[PDB]
């Protein structure tokens, strides 16, 4: 049905993204 | 009083004002230009037939003729001014449904006097011309709006409210299976019609006081599949969705008893956050 | 009547100091030798008050926390909060939403001000904690004489008018009038600013009680010798007590940053109430009642106030103060990190501030030639030829007549930085000889001291006689030093290259003009001489006593001159170099003598080479001083004498027409009058100092700067900034840091104010066009408080866009922090692009979900209605309440995410006020992180499970992320070409209109 959007894979995608972006930022501000 | 007028300047400093004002007229001009540009492209990304997302309307809502301040009809059987607003809302509601209101056999199609299989008209393309529309006659609701035959207090003695299903484009309602899980004293027409039943309180102890009579199409309490799918305001303007009236006849007068109404089917669902989604709630007190 | 108090206190002092002993003891009711009776002492001690300074009139209780809760900015937010609770109260007129909206918001505002207050209070608390940690008061007992018996008693039991004996090392308990003295030199450095030890004698010398020699002062240390005196002043009645009490009684003005924040605040309130009023009228104009219109007014006015800017600003300032605290520069005050950058004039104390205050040997005269010693602290300079025999004889004579010795604990320590018990001159001499000629101890005991004459206060001749270690000649050796002219009076022979000679007027006047050259060089000059004795007449068993004279004091052999002065601290000349280079006006103010002061000022760069006072011109011109027209002289030295007689207009002319200025022989009150004289001009003034004499001036100055070790306690207390390392070069860093943060502050501010447009406009057109609300309360908070914070703080990590020490200090009247051009930027141009991007995503989402923009108008009425569950979009579909409202809240989310997306661009472009982004580069790491997190959290608010319930924030169809992009890109491009045209055309219209 057209009345079903998958908001679960979207949710999951945005969350994985958040994780990566953040820990990458952590990587940035620690330059060793 | 200092800046307002100074040597060679209007408050604050006014020599160059023309420069700033012109610049902002042009700059804002171009901003508006841009915005309207993007909105235009975005509108070129919008289909002229179907909405690009329907998913937020997925569990259709159950709505009423006399939409009240908060789900509440409270009135005096005697006073004509008591039931004025509701009755008016009914008259303006079903003004569309009058028999002389749909005359044209060009844009109007007379479908069954009995609930029938879903009416599929081509595709949603303009390849087919503007779609025909199934007629709904007021007589299908007896004793409720009754054409010009009674009530006509439209419930004056004892209350009545028309349940209507929300229009959703392309929606094809699937009634519960012939294997039905506890659907209440409903008729056998499950193949061709989406049912609606009402109770005092939802799952809990009720002050349920009442006796009800429903008027649908053909004598079944519900919405016939023959009116669906709804093809949109472009393809089917002058489309009349199904209706079914619910008349409460016996009730306890001076007390407020609460009502829940529900449409059942595989295509129907309900929310605890949305009491108007998939279902219905009405508080009614007839006092005298 | 503390005004009259401060009026009498600003006045320089008087005294009874000139008296005959009979008269003094007549007025004080005392015996000279016997002091007074223990009964009279316990009576006077109980009559007025114990001898000590009344502890500070200060000590505010920790309820001073409340101070950090108002200021001016926390006031803008308090008032905003109050407005929230008001609009909510008005919204209790019906059944209403703000339980999630206006109440929630108001509570949040209050939380912002409270938290901010806690943070800043905590950090300033940290500062005061370390200051009090530095406080060490070791009690010191005064040696008094009562009923004839010398008794060492608590210095707080000392009363007015009783005999007191002080020795070398003894700190002076009270203000004493000197009745008797033997070889007594006291250190007036801290109090009077007199660099060299001022000898103290019972005699009346100078009319001014400070410079007169018969007065000893509270808190000054007797450096050597012994003395006795009657206590003239006790407790606060003392000089340093009147100084300290004058200090505590002053005000620190308004810090320039307080003024800029205030200005900005009148800007933000100005625009907020402008918009709120105009819209109150307009909203009334259409439909809405006084009730709802009032709600609109409040909503707009309050939406116009940046809750986040307070937090972020406190933190920026706090970061800069983290760097200051790392560099050993402590700011007692958090708004005092900036002031240095805006300082157009620095008044500097000389001794113990610019100068080490430590007397050292500069030059010497041996064998007709003037040789320079190495006066540097680490000995990286040059040592001349020590091989000559004359320098040997001289070093012998200098070491042999010294009452200064190395104390018990200095061995490991460097010969210079190590401590010595004795005079200042004798310490400089002792260290010079222990350094250059080998250890003084051996040579001091090699010649056994028989009888010595401690320096007379008159003729200042100090001599001793020793035996002879030399295997050839067992003659008796007599060594004497003193005033060059008196050592020219008593002598005949002179030593050159190891052989004597009589004196001829040629070489005599050669020595005299050499003495005049070194003395005129600012270094005070000490003469040195010796005579062997005719052991035929003065045999080996002969005892020659101090009873009278056993010695020929004439026909001696003069050896050479030794000259000495206190150099600067090492980084001082380069520091003043930098400050003159930045365009700050450097002014010296000292209580010292002008002959030293002028030389020092010439040295450190205050009076540059190639500039002359009227006196120097008249010196080269051979004319009276009043002949030379004073406007032709850039540099000047103003005596303390004239200062008292000068008026306001006279000081104003002197400060206006003279570029490089020095005040000497000036009292602390005259210092405060100087500072106030500079402040009259409208220029921010900074004051750097050492001792208690700098208390009133470093207090009054917009910013005080004290020295953390060699500075006194009251002048640390009166100061708004301390240098713990005592490094003066830190001052330069100060004016650097203060100049930076300003511009950075601007950037930060611009950034946040730029978020106000796309935040506010959702509620504006909501009322106007009657569309369903585009952006909600929680989303807006998620922006101001949630996302923008990290980028906005990161902006403080910006470096210098160009060399900032090359530009003159700002004009406090013209150059403002938040100015009409800034608001022209944030609100006028960029902010608009952000709002547009927002309403784009709004329309994109809505139209894609079935409600076309065309149809979207007037809808709110039916839309925000809870009971209309049949609501027709452009497609003829019907929506219940929660369905469409979910779409509205998933229309709030991507508008918020839009704000993020545009704040990217805005962040990068606010980073650089002038240079292109490809100049300054991206090198800021806190900026990059700011971006990465701000986004990661945004995607977190949208895509976290349970946000739709908790925050009314629901996930975005990934398409939604990409609506906002073109606008952000436009912002980057636009600001980039603007900062392009500004650079290529600094005329300039873009530059007059935009650059902020
Ligand atoms: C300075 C700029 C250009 C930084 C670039 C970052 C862009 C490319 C990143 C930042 C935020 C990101 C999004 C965050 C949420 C996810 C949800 C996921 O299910 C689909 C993709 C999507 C929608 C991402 C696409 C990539 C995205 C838009
Ligand atoms: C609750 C609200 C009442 C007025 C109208 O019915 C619209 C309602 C929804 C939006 C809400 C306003 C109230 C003021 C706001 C918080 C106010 C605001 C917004 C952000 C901010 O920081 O400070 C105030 C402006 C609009 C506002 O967000
Ligand atoms: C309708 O009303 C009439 C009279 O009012 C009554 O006789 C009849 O039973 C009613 N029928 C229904 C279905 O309500
Ligand atoms: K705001
Ligand atoms: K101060
Ligand atoms: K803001
Ligand atoms: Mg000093």
């Amino acid at each position: 049905d057209p009345f079903y959007y998958d908001y679960e894979t979207v949710r999951n995608g945005g969350l994985i993204f958040a994780a990566l972006a953040f820990i990458v930022g952590l990587i940035i501000i620690l330059s060793k | 009083i200092w800046n307002s007028e100074k040597k060679e300047f209007l408050g604050r400093t006014g020599g160059s004002w023309f420069k700033i004002l012109l610049f902002y007229v042009i700059f804002y001009g171009c901003l508006a230009g841009i915005f309207i540009g993007t909105i235009q492209v975005m509108l070129l990304t919008i289909s002229e037939f179907k909405p690009t997302y329907q998913d937020r309307v997925a569990p259709p809502g159950l709505t009423q003729i006399p939409q009240s301040q908060k789900t509440e009809i409270s009135f005096r059987p005697n006073d004509p001014q008591s039931y004025e607003s509701y009755v008016v809302s009914i008259v303006r509601f079903l003004e569309k449904y009058k028999d002389l209101a749909q005359k044209d056999d060009m844009i109007f199609e007379d479908c069954g006097n009995v609930p029938s299989e879903l009416k599929e008209r081509g595709e949603y393309n303009n390849e087919r011309g503007e779609r025909k529309v199934c007629r709904f006659r007021l007589e299908w609701l007896g004793n409720c709006s009754g054409l010009n035959d009674e009530t006509y207090g439209y419930k004056d003695g004892k209350p009545c409210v028309i349940i209507k299903l929300n229009r959703v484009l392309g929606f094809k309602p699937k009634p519960p299976k012939n294997e039905s899980l506890e659907t209440y004293p409903v008729m056998k027409y499950n193949p061709y019609v989406l049912p609606v039943h009402c109770t005092g309180k939802r799952d809990e102890d009720k002050e349920k006081v009442g006796t009800m009579e429903y008027f649908g199409l053909g004598g079944y309490p519900g919405f016939p599949l023959q009116y669906y799918p709804y093809y949109g305001k472009l393809l089917q303007p002058k489309y009349l969705q199904p209706l079914m009236a619910v008349q409460f006849t016996n009730l306890t007068m001076d007390t407020e008893i609460r009502i829940e109404c529900k449409a059942y089917g595989e295509n129907i669902g309900y929310s605890e956050k949305d009491r108007f989604q998939g279902r219905f709630d009405v508080k009614i007190e007839v006092k005298s | 009547k503390e005004r009259d108090m401060d009026e009498l206190k600003k006045e320089v002092s008087m005294d009874d100091h000139k008296l005959s002993l009979d008269e003094l003891h007549r007025k004080y009711g005392t015996d000279l030798s016997r002091g007074l009776t223990p009964a009279r002492a316990a009576e006077i001690l109980a009559r007025d008050g114990p001898n000590a300074l009344t502890p500070p009139p200060t000590t505010p209780e920790w309820v001073k926390f409340c101070r950090q809760l108002f200021g001016g900015f926390s006031m803008l937010l308090w008032i905003g909060a109050i407005l929230c609770f008001l609009a909510y109260g008005i919204q209790a007129a019906t059944e209403e939403e703000p339980q999630n909206d206006n109440l929630y918001l108001g509570v949040v505002l209050s939380a912002v001000v409270i938290i901010t207050g806690c943070f800043s209070y905590y950090q300033e608390a940290k500062s005061s904690k370390i200051m009090e940690s530095f406080k060490n008061m070791v009690p010191q007992q005064a040696l008094v004489i009562r009923n004839g018996e010398k008794m060492s008693i608590n210095a707080e039991e000392v009363v007015v008018g009783d005999l007191v004996e002080v020795k070398g090392g003894d700190r002076i308990p009270a203000d004493l009038r000197i009745i008797s003295a033997n070889g007594c030199k006291v250190d007036n450095s801290s109090l009077t600013g007199e660099s060299e030890p001022q000898t103290r004698s019972p005699d009346f010398t100078n009319e001014n009680p400070l410079e007169t020699r018969n007065i000893a002062f509270f808190s000054t240390n007797c450096v050597e010798g012994t003395a006795r005196g009657i206590v003239v002043y006790t407790g606060d009645r003392t000089v340093m007590g009147r100084i300290a009490t004058l200090a505590s009684g002053l005000e620190g003005g308004q810090t320039p940053i307080a003024a800029e924040i205030e200005h900005f605040i009148h800007i933000i309130t100005g625009v907020a109430v402008f918009l709120g009023v105009s819209f109150f009228i307009l909203s009334l104009i259409l439909e809405y009642t006084w009730l709802e219109a009032v709600i609109f007014l409040i909503g707009i006015i309050v939406a116009n106030v940046p809750e986040g800017l307070l937090a972020t600003v406190t933190v920026c300032l706090t970061l800069t103060a983290k760097r200051m605290a790392r560099k050993n520069c402590l700011v007692k005050n958090l708004e005092a990190v900036e002031t240095l950058g805006s300082t157009s004039t620095i008044c500097s104390d000389k001794t113990g501030t610019l100068t080490q205050n430590r007397m050292t040997v500069a030059h010497m005269w041996s064998d007709n030639q003037i040789h320079e010693a190495d006066t540097t602290e680490n000995q990286s300079g040059v040592s001349f030829d020590k091989t000559s025999a004359t320098w040997l004889a001289l070093s012998r004579i200098a070491g042999l007549c010294n009452r200064a010795v190395f104390q018990a604990n200095q061995e490991n320590l460097p010969i210079l930085k190590r401590a010595v018990a004795g005079d200042a001159s004798e310490s400089a001499l002792l260290k010079c000889i222990e350094l250059c000629c080998g250890s003084v101890k051996e040579m001091r005991e090699r010649y056994t001291k028989i009888v010595e004459i401690p320096f007379n206060s008159t003729n200042k001749y100090q001599l001793s006689i020793h035996k002879n270690p030399n295997t050839a000649e067992p003659r008796h050796l007599l060594v004497m030093k003193g005033a060059p002219e008196r050592i020219l009076d008593r002598c005949s022979s002179i030593l050159i290259h190891g052989k004597e000679q009589p004196l001829d007027e040629e070489l005599k006047d050669a020595f005299q003009n050499a003495y005049l050259e070194l003395g005129g060089l600012g270094e005070r000059v000490l003469g040195f001489c010796h005579l062997f004795l005719p052991d035929e007449q003065f045999p080996e068993g002969f005892q020659f006593d101090t009873d009278d004279v056993n010695f020929p004091l004439d026909n001696l052999c003069f050896v050479g001159l030794i000259s000495m002065i206190d150099p600067p601290r090492a980084a001082v000349p380069d520091a003043v170099g930098k400050c003159r280079s930045a365009g700050i006006k450097v002014i010296m103010v000292t209580g010292d003598h002008p002959i030293t002061a002028k030389a020092i000022a010439k040295g450190v760069g205050i009076i540059s080479e190639g500039n002359e006072t009227v006196e120097d011109i008249a010196a080269r011109l051979n004319i009276p001083v009043s002949q030379v027209n004073p406007r032709d002289a850039k540099a000047c030295v103003v005596h303390g004498s004239d200062l008292k007689d000068m008026t306001s207009e006279q000081l104003d002319d002197i400060l206006k027409y003279h570029t490089e200025i020095v005040f000497a022989r000036t009292s602390p009150q005259q210092k405060l009058i100087i500072v106030e004289g500079c402040q009259r001009q409208g220029a921010i003034v900074a004051v750097t100092g050492d001792g208690v004499n700098d208390s009133p001036a470093s207090k009054k100055a917009d910013i005080g700067v004290a020295m953390g070790i060699a500075g006194s306690d009251v002048s640390k207390q009166a100061a708004d900034m301390i240098l713990l390392d005592d490094n003066f070069a830190s001052i330069v860093t100060g004016v650097e840091e203060g100049r930076l943060i300003f511009d950075n502050l601007k950037k930060s501010i611009a950034y946040t104010l730029t978020s106000n447009i796309p935040e506010i406009t959702p509620f504006l057109i909501f009322i106007i066009a009657n569309i369903p609300l585009p952006l909600g309360t929680v989303t807006i908070l998620c922006i101001d408080l949630g996302t923008d914070m990290v980028p906005a703080i990161s902006l403080a990590y910006e470096q210098a866009e160009s060399d900032i020490m090359k530009r003159q200090p700002r004009n406090p009247k013209t150059d403002k922090l938040v100015n009409e051009q800034l608001i022209s930027m944030a609100y006028g141009q960029i902010g608009m692009i952000q709002a547009l991007g927002g309403f784009f995503t709004y329309f994109v989402i809505l139209a894609e979900n079935g409600f076309l923009p065309i149809h979207l108008l007037g809808l709110r009425v039916n839309w925000d209605d809870r009971w209309i569950n049949d609501v027709e979009d452009s497609y003829g579909q019907q929506w219940t309440y929660e369905q469409r409202k979910i779409v509205e809240f998933t229309c709030h989310t991507p508008f918020f995410v839009t704000i993020v997306v545009v704040q990217w661009a805005d962040l990068v472009i606010c980073k650089t006020r002038r240079n292109s982004v490809f100049q300054q580069g991206m090198k800021n790491k806190i900026l990059i992180f700011g971006l990465f997190e701000e986004t990661a959290l945004a995607a977190f608010l949208s895509y976290c499970p349970g946000m739709g319930v908790a925050l009314r924030m629901y996930p975005l169809k990934p398409t939604w992320w990409f609506c906002a992009f073109p606008y952000s890109l436009l912002i980057f491009v636009y600001d980039e070409v603007r900062k392009l045209i500004i650079r290529r055309r600094p005329g300039g219209w873009v530059e007059k209109e935009t650059y902020y």
